[PDB]
């Protein structure tokens, strides 16, 4: 019914989490981002299927480029200094798929190399997670998406427990 | 008087709000971001 | 007695050294991870420990009888007390993976100074108790040798002396539980290895000593508390800091934000 | 002392064999201070304390494992290969 | 049956030796005791280490 933000609930192990979808906003970001301070963790999804796919629909902007420049963005916002990102590269079965019928070279005039998932993967990871450069203070974690099993809630909830660590030690001192 | 049913108020006001703000404590918040068709569906099922 | 006065002086060389390598790194993640306000209290306690051997070397007068067995007593109790509290503070901290705790305050700076003082508080009572009411003295014993004249210090209070021993005995044993419940801490934070072998060197040099103690008399005595009292202080310096040390001067590459981001996530 | 094989057994050896070197050098300075009846104490003190170390460092742990704790929850060869 | 069966009875039996080896020293010094006491501790705890 209403649009804005969505919130899902649920429990896992004991631990109560909240999501915010803001998708729907559609307005100017700088105005509702100083809003958001204070979270645990970003949770922040790319799809590797955009390679080859020319999503925006306009020649100088591909989709690969344009999340690069979101997450440069999000990533150093003067707000989200101490924030970690829970990176999710997702639809890894399209893109394999895809990658010996057009190479990853179209995305980047720099050659991937090999033509294959292992590697292809290894150089757009390395090229989202140089984006960023506060390096002391924020981290970045990668999991590949599984749809069958339950890899996606227990990564979620092990990298949560992870940030919770290391800000209490920082806050005692110790870190 | 006044004074009295005044301040009966104000302390039944403030510990509802003590105990619900003890009670959000403990949650964890997480923002999810993504450009649309990046599969936030999946991960959200 | 030379040789017990330039060990002694050797010990407190090393022990400032360490003072000042520590100063001089502050910043270095390795040297942050171990508590370094409580690593300057137990270096200070340790420099204490190390020259209250000085009282049993010289002629016993009155002055020395009195100060000789309560400032030893203190100073390890200190360090005692220092390492204990050291090792609880990152225990809580790592059990905390809850978002939230009541015991925000319980692992505040402050209350780890008074918690350390609190532990010396008990020590402090009895030497004052003691001191109080049957003081030690110097006597001069004829009786042993008929030719030879001794000068000794009579305690006059065999039960505070005993107390000493035992608060200190029961301070060293909490140490092994306390070590005890550590050993699954992430590397950087975890210390199970030198705590148990400081206590058992301490325990072994004291035990050992006993049957000296209930037989001879003499200037040998005196000769026996100082080497048991440097022997403990040299083992309790060396297990605590000469490995950390080591990494810090040499093999400094080890001390980087990325080896410590990559120990604490193990646990995880 | 690296090496996990077998239960960490030279983790176990090598401690032990500190606790002898330590309880031996100590042993020194006591005898030449003690005369008397009790010169044949030093003795006893140091041999007890020395086997106590060596039995319990090597074989504590395989005995809890062993018995009075969970059976078939490492026992298999599986862990003992390893 | 991981570790050696037969070394392990050997160093348990020697354990027991230097255990037992100790109790000579207690008691009033005679010839025989003295001239047994040091040969016994040195042989089980050679057994032992070895
Ligand atoms: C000359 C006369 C002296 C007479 C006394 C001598 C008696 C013989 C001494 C000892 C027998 C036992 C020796 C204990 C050695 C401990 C071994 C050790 O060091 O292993 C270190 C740590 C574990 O290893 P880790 O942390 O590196 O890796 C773990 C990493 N993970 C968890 C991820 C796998 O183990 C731990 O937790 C440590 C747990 C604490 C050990 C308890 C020992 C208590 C001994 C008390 C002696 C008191 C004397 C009695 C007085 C009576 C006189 C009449
Ligand atoms: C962590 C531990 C910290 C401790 C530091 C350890 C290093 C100390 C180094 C040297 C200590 C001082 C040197 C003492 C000389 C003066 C003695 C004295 O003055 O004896 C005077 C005369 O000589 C002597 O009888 C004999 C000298 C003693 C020889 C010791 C025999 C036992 C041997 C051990 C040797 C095996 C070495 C193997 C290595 C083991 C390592 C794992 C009189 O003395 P007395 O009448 O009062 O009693 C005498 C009581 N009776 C007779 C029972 C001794
Ligand atoms: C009761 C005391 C005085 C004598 C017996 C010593 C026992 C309690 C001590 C000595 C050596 C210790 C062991 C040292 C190493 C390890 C490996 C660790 O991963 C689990 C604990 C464990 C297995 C300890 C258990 C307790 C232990 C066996
Ligand atoms: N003469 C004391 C030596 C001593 C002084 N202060 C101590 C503190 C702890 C243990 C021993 C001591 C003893 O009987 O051993």
């Amino acid at each position: 019914k209403t649009t804005g933000i969505v919130e899902t609930h649920f429990t896992f192990k004991d631990l109560y989490f909240k999501m915010f979808d803001v998708g729907a906003q559609r307005s100017e970001r700088k105005k509702w981002i100083h809003c958001f301070e204070g979270v645990t963790a970003i949770i922040f999804c790319v799809a590797l299927s955009d390679y080859d796919l020319v999503l925006a629909e306009d020649e100088e902007m591909n989709r690969m480029h344009a999340s690069m420049k979101l997450f440069d963005s999000i990533c150093n916002n003067k707000w989200f200094t101490e924030t970690s990102i829970i990176l999710f590269l997702n639809k890894k079965d399209l893109f394999e798929e895809k990658i010996k019928r057009s190479p990853l070279t179209i995305c980047y005039p720099e050659y991937t190399g090999s033509n294959t998932y292992e590697e292809a993967a290894a150089y757009i990871q390395c090229q989202f997670e140089d984006l960023n450069r506060r390096k002391d203070t924020k981290e970045i974690y990668t999991h590949f998406t599984c749809s069958t099993d339950t890899k996606n809630v227990q990564f979620v909830f092990d990298a949560v427990t992870d940030v919770i660590i290391k800000n209490n030690l920082k806050e005692c001192g110790l870190y | 008087a006044e004074d009295k049913a005044a301040v009966e108020r104000s302390k039944m006001i403030d510990r509802n709000l003590r105990e619900d703000g003890e009670k959000a404590a403990k949650e964890v918040k997480l923002l999810l971001l993504g450009a649309g068709e990046s599969g936030k569906n999946t991960i959200v099922k | 007695g030379i040789a017990l006065t330039l060990f002694a002086v050797l010990g407190i060389f090393l022990t400032a050294f360490v003072l000042g390598v520590f100063i001089k790194f502050r910043n270095t993640p390795i040297v942050k991870a171990t508590n370094r306000e409580l690593s300057y209290l137990l270096l200070f306690s340790l420099l204490c420990c190390f020259s209250s051997s000085l009282f049993f070397i010289g002629e016993p007068q009155d002055w020395t009888c009195r100060l000789r067995q309560p400032a030893f007593g203190i100073s390890f109790v200190l360090c005692i007390s220092c390492i204990l509290v050291k090792t609880n503070r990152v225990l809580l901290v790592f059990e905390a993976k809850i978002p939230t705790s009541f015991h925000r305050k319980w692992w505040g700076l402050n209350l780890q100074f008074l918690l350390v003082f609190l532990c010396t508080f008990m020590q402090i009572v009895i030497c004052v108790i003691w001191l109080y009411t049957a003081p030690p003295s110097s006597y001069r014993n004829q009786e042993l040798e008929d030719e030879i004249i001794f000068i000794t210090c009579h305690e006059g209070s065999l039960m505070a002396l005993g107390f000493l021993i035992g608060y200190t005995c029961l301070l060293a044993a909490i140490c092994f539980f306390f070590a005890f419940k550590s050993r699954k801490l992430p590397e950087n934070f975890n210390e199970a290895k030198f705590i148990t072998f400081s206590m058992l060197i301490f325990f072994i040099v004291w035990i050992s000593f006993i049957p000296a103690y209930a037989s001879t008399y003499g200037k040998f005595v005196s000769a026996v508390e100082v080497i048991a009292i440097l022997a403990a202080s040299f083992g309790l310096l060396a297990c605590i800091f000469f490995n950390k040390i080591y990494i810090i001067l040499f093999k400094p590459s080890r001390n980087t934000i990325e080896e410590v981001r990559c120990s604490t996530a193990a646990h995880a | 002392r690296k090496l996990p094989e077998n239960f960490n057994e030279a983790k176990f050896i090598t401690f032990s064999m500190l606790i002898f070197f330590i309880v031996w050098i100590s042993f020194i300075p006591a005898y030449a201070s003690t005369y008397g009846k009790f010169v044949s104490a030093v003795e006893v003190i140091a041999i007890l304390a020395a086997s106590f170390g060596l039995l319990a460092c090597i074989f504590f742990n395989k005995i809890y494992i062993i018995l009075f704790k969970p059976s078939r929850n490492t026992i298999e060869e599986v862990r003992c290969s390893t | 049956k991981a570790t050696n069966r037969e070394l392990s009875y050997l160093l348990l039996f020697s354990l027991l030796c230097c255990f037992s080896s100790s109790l000579f020293f207690i008691g009033e010094p005679q010839d025989w005791t003295c001239r047994l006491r040091q040969p016994a501790f040195g042989i089980s705890f050679v057994l032992c280490i070895s």
